[PDB]
């Protein structure tokens, strides 16, 4: 079972010049390739990619083809040019997961039996990270019977080397901005955690209202999960949370109003220097 | 055979040699400090597909010429002096060459060889084996002949050392010099070092002398605290002739 | 738009549109963009164009390009000297010629290269009672034209600058408002 | 000479097993594609072939390949089990050498089909006119003898070559215990 | 006939980190690779992928082991979409600046001779920091003159460096500006590198924890604030020189107030902030 | 600010300028040279800066 | 060809130098192509620590046109 | 800006420096470093230096060429 | 005579097609690739079916008439030799 999956940015940047260069060519939607990488005991690292080729028939889920022989030509070429990274996984470009991808997983686990799958969204009309990853598994139910293999999901996170962090931080002279302070810590967080849950509570009002209407049956798994969260939500109107927030937030502004203060008496001390400054440089110059 | 000895000739010449350092500290995953041996210290890096893990603080090194990157890690070195040491050719004397010692012969070899052989006695006793002999007498009686033997019949790695060579005109060097023989029989575990004629470098420390004595002096201080100082020696013995025992430290 | 050249286009189509109107909006959009933008080229553009913006106030475009002219970018200090030029074309302004002075001994050469043409610019046909530092200038381009240890594009600047001062004949000045206050189309596309 | 991405679509369906085509049709068809594969690399040396079953649903076991040993190798083991899906087979087929190494080779497709096929006439003749489209040729051999006839196979192959194309072709056989390469001449020669 | 100043060469992202992370792991070697893309226009040598060889050598010289590779590796490229062919080859300078050698010459006078416009890439890894990238395109300058014409500025805006003027640049070979030009999933793509998961902003911080170190830094800002006393009383027995050497060796007691009173404030209106919103959306 | 940018920006070449031997003086001695002691090196007769 | 390259590598200057050792290396584990180096790997026989009259220590992965086992320490 | 200025002049810290020795402040953006080839220098000191962490005889890495403590 | 007629792949993309006599060695193809681009005749590296040609004569290689060959140059860098 993985843990976390590290895709580096030189696999994303390859999958979107995969994605540009097949476009270029035309007549496709979705693309496919291998991830070659590495493990470190339940914590992986996507390393490299190679392009694949790849078609399907947009009507039928079962009309797909992709060239083993080459995955397996340029794997040899691959492991020719850098022995340290062995076959991991496959991604595709796809904006949502394919009912074809289960087949394709099977064909790739005779290439790495522990095959990660990788999303990359190359045109991300959201707010949150790039890569979702997923690791076939089978499900046992209780009245679904028949078990299948259904994908699950797994965290994963980018990371860099040096050389990677340095380019892509030269690269980055797009729009720059850091300011860890304040600034950041109100905009990477706050507003784009607010946004990210008002959009998974709006995905989750859409799956409500088909399947209230009747467009989707009725799912007893996501209606237990959705039950689970109802209960989680909790009450801050007990007087006991009432009085611990009342204390703890008493604590933080001790500790501001002390800050304050210290800013302030340096702020004093600036300005006296500065007087004594000029006034000393128009004494000597009069 | 000729082309193949000039192809290899031609492909040889083109190969430039690398610095030989130590590392004295690892700062970050790719920054050490190394100390050339000419004397300068350097803030290197090191090759990526090395074991880091095998770069403690003293560790030999080999640095690329140009950019000092850190390219392999060394055994210990071993002075030329200290090589020679250890390859002497006492001829192949045998004890049954030896007549009249029988006693010191047995004395010797309770000291040197049984504990390297069966250290199981003294740890039942519940004592530690003796370190060290003296071999003192009349000239020519044998007690070159006994270290003869014993280099020759016995398995264990020999040193053998003259004081009298021992002794260098620069300051400190003599010392230096014992700490690399004594360093080499710690790595060279089990080890036997024949100091012969001990009395040239152990001697009575006068209160009044000179400079050249002091010297002598430092030299048998640090071969005293090498033989027992802050550092048990373990596996390494000692043996020492001499034709005049009276005019030796009472330390030593 | 993320082209440098499309924001660079921006920034001409603000200076072309607002040409002459001393508008609040487009120098606090060409300032924003000078300060901020990533690339050298926008930032250039973005300073020039003030010029065009208020070429009919010249007392003005010093007040905001001073300080761009002393500044760390050196295509913002080249942005700034062509503002002053452009701005000041045709009228020997005191505080241009001041603030050229400086940059004409600037370590990049492009830099000098722009301030020789813009002091050219402002100062043609004025003559030593006009303007007192005409004929330094003029002594300077010959030095900078003669000097065989110079940047070519600083020898590139001077020539121009020679050129520009003595234009036809001597009978021709840079206005960019005709003599009864209108916007002189063929000399705003000419600059 | 003539360049060309021959894909051949073997069928290991159950009536496979049938041994009314010599030692059981498996054989008899693993010979006839010996034969065929030998024929297209002695034609052309450039020439290209691959394999594909015609399982359950489908399986692609080696994609166009200048050498014909891997492609024999991997016939072994090639187990009759379950249905035949000729559509199914065809377009993945279709895709597989439109994934071509070398474009300038033409294409064609060789099938087995000794098993009847489920697909209704109205999507093969939709599936003839996409692939005349294409252009795509498709030898179809008519092996097994389960219908031994136009099993909704002659439809295909004149849609194919409609209009005097004489691109595709239908070899029938008879379940006349002759070798399946001995039986094979109209497209091996006069293609 | 002219080969004009204000030609570039376009290394896509993909191109560059591929450089960079092939020089920095082959750190005292000149690690080495083909460059592929187009020739667009006399303006411009595109540069879109590049891809290492297997190489062989010592810290002296490195060269290539099989040009079968080479050419396989055209192929099985062309086959899933990158029909373009090599322009060029890069190879990396560890700690030596951007230049060309001897070698480098010979190398590139191979490749010029095959195409007349191939150029050569040099990237220093280690001389490489966050915000910059060492890195420079060559192209070589027969015997003859000027190599090129110049019909703008765009060519003399980089002020070659001492080490290549040194080493024979403007001498046997001359400079190409590196222009890093981008499309939109790039874009995107890079923007969204660093973007962090939408829980992590809501996400509080153990109570116990932060207050330990609240507790901790406000005890350090007592001892500040002693010395920043004892150095008030200072700065007027002082000599305007003495000054500035005064802090040299010793701790400055405002300097470390400020920044304490950053962190502080800092931390502490984040939690409170993210305590009340959390109060808010989650019932 | 735009300062301590700039200074911060040509420093980098700013410190490749060679540094400078540190000496001790011996004694002054002729037109404007000076007896001077750079250690580990010998002494050395050397001239004076105009300022 | 190759006799007179070596010859004309052969310049008369040497430095005087003591051979301090004669050790025995062997590759580590396997080296990825695109960077794999001659010395550290694929080095199997005698390698040479030496130090030059300058007082100056070197390792010589290949010890040049003397063979090994003619040098001793 | 400033804060792009800082890490871009980290180059002139690249790995294969020289250790060194902090003896004495001369000006601030000037000091005196003792090198361990055995010579002392007239230096400059890198702005972005820490100059709390400049004690007396305090190892310092110096410039390879410029000798300049970095 | 009957001239075997070879074309010449490279990598960059050019193609130097050229026709020699069908007793053409390795070594003479070479040589008249190298007098027409001035590059040493040690630099470049003939390919043929993915197999590096050595030395010899071309035909037993199986090199006809109309066959693909493609030539790679050596890259080489370095600080000496
Ligand atoms: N007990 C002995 N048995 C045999 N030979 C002896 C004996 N003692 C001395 N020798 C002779 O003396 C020589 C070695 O001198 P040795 O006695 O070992 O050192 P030292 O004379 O310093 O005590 C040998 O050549 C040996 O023949
Ligand atoms: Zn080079």
């Amino acid at each position: 079972a993985v843990q976390k999956v590290v895709v580096h940015p030189l696999v994303l940047l390859s999958v979107v010049d995969h994605f540009n260069r097949i476009g270029k060519v035309g007549n496709q939607k979705r693309v496919v390739g291998v991830l070659l990488g590495s493990w470190q005991k339940k914590v992986l690292d996507v390393s490299n990619s190679f392009a694949v080729p790849f078609d399907e028939d947009d009507k039928d889920d079962s009309v797909w083809f992709l060239d083993h022989d080459y995955l397996e030509n340029m794997y040899g070429m691959f492991k020719k040019v850098n022995a340290r990274e062995r076959i991991v996984g496959w991604y595709h470009t796809g904006p949502k997961l394919h009912k074809n991808d289960i087949a394709i997983n099977e064909l790739m686990k005779r290439y790495c039996p522990n095959s990660v799958l990788v999303i990359i969204d190359v045109k991300p009309k959201d707010l949150g990270l790039p890569t979702e990853a997923y690791i076939s598994v089978e499900e046992v139910h209780d009245d679904g019977t028949p078990t299948s293999k259904t994908f699950e999901h797994v965290t994963s996170e980018i990371g860099a080397e040096e050389a990677e962090e340095v380019g892509v931080e030269h690269l980055l002279r797009d729009i720059k901005d850091t300011t860890v302070g304040t600034l950041s810590q109100r905009i990477t967080n706050q507003v784009h955690g607010l946004k990210g849950l008002n959009s998974k509570l709006l995905d989750i009002r859409s799956y409500l209202e088909k399947v209230a209407t009747g467009k989707l049956p009725i799912n007893h798994q996501i209606i237990y999960q959705l039950q689970d969260v109802f209960n989680l939500l909790p009450d801050v109107s007990l007087q006991e949370f009432v009085k611990a927030f009342y204390l703890k937030t008493n604590d933080q502004m001790v500790v501001v109003y002390l800050a304050s203060l210290i800013r302030s008496v340096v702020a004093l001390h600036n300005l006296i220097n500065n007087k004594i400054a000029n006034r000393d440089a128009e004494k000597k110059e009069g | 055979k000729q082309y193949e000895k000039s192809e290899n000739d031609l492909k040889a010449l083109q190969s430039v040699g690398q610095i030989v350092g130590e590392v004295l500290k690892q700062l970050t995953e790719e920054k050490f400090i190394v100390k050339a041996t000419n004397g300068p210290r350097y803030v290197v890096g090191c090759r990526r597909q090395l074991d880091k893990s095998k770069l403690k603080p003293g560790t030999r090194v080999a640095l690329d010429m140009t950019t000092l990157t850190i390219m392999r890690y060394l055994p210990r070195e071993v002075d030329p002096l200290v090589y020679n040491m250890s390859h002497e050719d006492p001829g192949n004397v045998s004890y049954s060459e030896i007549g009249g010692l029988s006693e010191q012969i047995r004395e010797l070899r309770e000291v040197i060889e049984l504990p390297l052989t069966n250290p199981e006695l003294f740890q039942r006793v519940g004592i530690i084996p003796p370190k060290g002999c003296l071999l003192y007498g009349p000239p020519g009686t044998g007690k070159t002949l006994l270290a003869r033997a014993v280099a020759s019949q016995l398995d264990c790695n020999f040193l053998k050392v003259v004081s009298s060579s021992i002794v260098d005109k620069y300051i400190g060097e003599s010392a230096r010099l014992i700490r690399e023989m004594f360093n080499y029989a710690r790595d060279h575990q089990p080890c036997i070092i024949f100091m012969d004629e001990i009395d040239a470098i152990g001697g009575r420390r006068f209160s009044e002398g000179t400079s050249a004595d002091r010297e002598i002096q430092r030299t048998l201080m640090e071969l005293l605290n090498q033989m027992d100082g802050f550092d048990t020696l373990h596996r390494v013995k000692m043996i020492m002739a001499t034709n005049r025992p009276d005019t030796l430290d009472p330390a030593l | 738009d993320k082209d440098p050249i499309l924001r660079r286009s921006g920034m001409y189509t603000v200076a072309m549109a607002y040409c002459g109107s001393g508008n609040n909006k487009a120098i606090r959009r060409l300032l924003h963009v000078a300060v901020s933008d990533v690339n050298d080229d926008v930032r250039r553009a973005a300073v020039e164009s003030l010029g065009f913006i208020l070429f009919r106030t010249p007392e003005q475009c010093p007040s905001v390009v001073s300080l761009l002219s002393e500044s760390y970018n050196p295509h913002v200090r080249y942005g700034a000297a062509m503002a002053l030029g452009i701005c000041c074309a045709g009228t020997g302004n005191k505080e241009a010629i001041n603030l050229l002075e400086p940059m004409t001994n600037d370590p990049v050469n492009y830099v000098r290269q722009g301030a020789l043409i813009a002091s050219a610019l402002i100062m043609i046909q004025q003559t030593e009672i006009t303007c007192p530092k005409v004929n330094q200038f003029r002594q300077l381009y010959s030095k900078v034209i003669n000097d065989k240890h110079d940047d070519v594009m600083a020898k590139f600047g001077a020539i121009l600058a020679q050129g520009i001062l003595d234009a036809g004949g001597h009978n021709v000045t840079i206005s960019l408002q005709s003599r009864t206050g209108h916007t002189h189309m063929p000399s705003v596309v000419g600059v | 000479m003539v360049l060309e991405s021959t894909m051949v679509c073997v069928d290991n369906s159950e009536y496979m097993r049938n041994g009314d085509f010599l030692p059981t049709r498996l054989q008899a068809q693993q010979d006839a594609v010996n034969i065929v594969c030998h024929s297209k690399t002695r034609s052309n040396p450039e020439n290209n072939v691959g394999l594909i079953t015609l399982a359950n649903d489908c399986e692609v076991l080696t994609t166009l390949t200048p050498d014909t040993g891997r492609i024999l190798s991997k016939l072994h083991t090639v187990q009759p089990k379950g249905k035949i899906t000729f559509c199914t087979g065809i377009r993945v087929a279709h895709l597989a050498l439109k994934h071509r190494q070398g474009k300038n080779h033409k294409m064609r497709i060789i099938a087995f089909v000794g098993s009847p096929v489920e697909d209704n006439e109205k999507d093969l003749v939709k599936l003839a006119k996409r692939l005349k489209k294409e252009k795509v040729n498709v030898d179809i051999i008519n092996f097994g003898e389960e219908e031994v006839n136009t099993e909704k196979l002659t439809a295909f192959v004149n849609t194919l070559n409609g209009k005097d194309g004489t691109g595709s072709h239908l070899v029938t056989v008879p379940p006349g215990p002759s070798l399946a390469d001995a039986l094979i001449s109209s497209p091996i020669l006069a293609g | 006939p002219a080969v004009d100043t204000a030609e570039q060469v376009y290394i896509s992202s993909l191109a560059l980190l591929k450089m960079l992370k092939h020089g920095r792991a082959g750190v005292p070697m000149e690690v080495m690779g083909l460059m592929l893309g187009e020739f667009v226009d006399d303006y411009t040598v595109r540069v879109i992928d590049v891809f290492a060889m297997p190489q062989s050598g010592t810290g002296v010289s490195v060269e290539a082991v099989d040009p079968v590779f080479q050419a396989k590796m055209l192929d099985m490229l062309k086959q899933t979409g990158r029909p373009e062919m090599v322009v060029g080859w890069y190879h990396s300078h560890p700690g030596f600046g951007c230049w060309l050698s001897g070698v480098d010459i010979n190398t590139q006078q191979s490749f010029e001779a095959l195409s007349e416009r191939a150029v050569a890439v040099v990237v220093d890894p280690i001389q490489s920091v966050k915000g910059k990238v060492v890195i420079d395109a060559f192209r070589l300058i027969n015997a003859n003159h000027e190599p090129r014409q110049t019909t703008s500025n765009l060519g003399h805006l980089n002020k070659p460096s001492i080490q290549a003027l040194i080493h024979g640049l403007n001498r046997h070979y001359y400079s190409i500006t590196i222009n890093y030009r981008k499309n939109e999933l790039e874009q995107k793509m890079l923007l969204n590198l660093h973007k962090k998961s939408w829980m992590e902003g809501l996400t509080l911080q153990d109570y116990s924890e932060h207050c330990k170190h609240n507790e901790s830094v406000v005890k350090e800002m007592l001892e500040l604030a002693k010395n920043y006393n004892k150095a008030v009383e200072e700065e007027d027995k002082m000599t305007p020189e003495q000054l500035a050497i005064k802090n040299v060796g010793k701790q400055d007691p405002k300097r470390h107030l400020e920044e304490h009173v950053d962190v502080l404030m800092t931390s502490n209106i984040v939690q409170c902030l993210a305590a009340m919103l959390d109060t808010v959306v989650f019932k | 600010l735009n300062a301590k940018v700039r200074l911060l920006r040509e420093e980098l070449q700013l410190l490749q300028e060679q540094g400078s031997y540190v000496g001790e003086v011996v004694r002054a001695m002729d037109k404007k040279k000076v007896l001077v002691k750079v250690h580990p090196e010998g002494k050395f007769v050397v001239d004076v800066d105009k300022n | 060809e190759n006799s007179e390259k070596i010859k004309v590598n052969k310049t008369l200057p040497y430095l005087v130098s003591n051979v301090i050792e004669l050790l025995d290396v062997d590759p580590n584990d396997q080296e990825e192509d695109g960077a794999n180096i001659d010395l550290d790997s694929q080095r199997k026989g005698k390698c040479a620590v030496i130090k030059t009259s300058t007082r100056q220590t070197y390792f010589l992965p290949v010890i040049g046109l003397v063979d090994a086992e003619k040098l001793k320490p | 800006e400033f804060l792009h200025a800082q890490e871009e002049v980290k180059r002139i810290q690249s790995i294969p420096l020289v250790i060194g020795q902090f003896l004495e402040a001369v000006d601030q953006n000037t000091a005196i470093v003792g090198s361990t080839t055995g010579s002392n220098y007239y230096v400059r000191i890198l702005s972005t230096i820490d100059r709390e962490l400049l004690k007396p005889n305090a190892s310092v890495a110096l410039h390879k060429h410029s000798n300049a403590l970095v | 005579a009957a001239p075997m007629s070879l074309a010449i792949h490279s990598t960059t993309g050019t193609r130097y097609d050229l026709a020699v006599p069908p007793d053409e060695t390795v070594e003479g193809l070479r040589k008249r690739l190298s007098q027409r681009l001035k590059v040493p005749k040690e630099r470049l590296a003939l390919l043929h079916k993915d197999t590096r040609l050595s030395s010899g004569k071309l035909q037993e290689f199986g090199v006809g008439d109309g066959s693909k060959l493609t030539l790679v140059p050596t890259v080489e860098a370095g600080l000496m030799s």
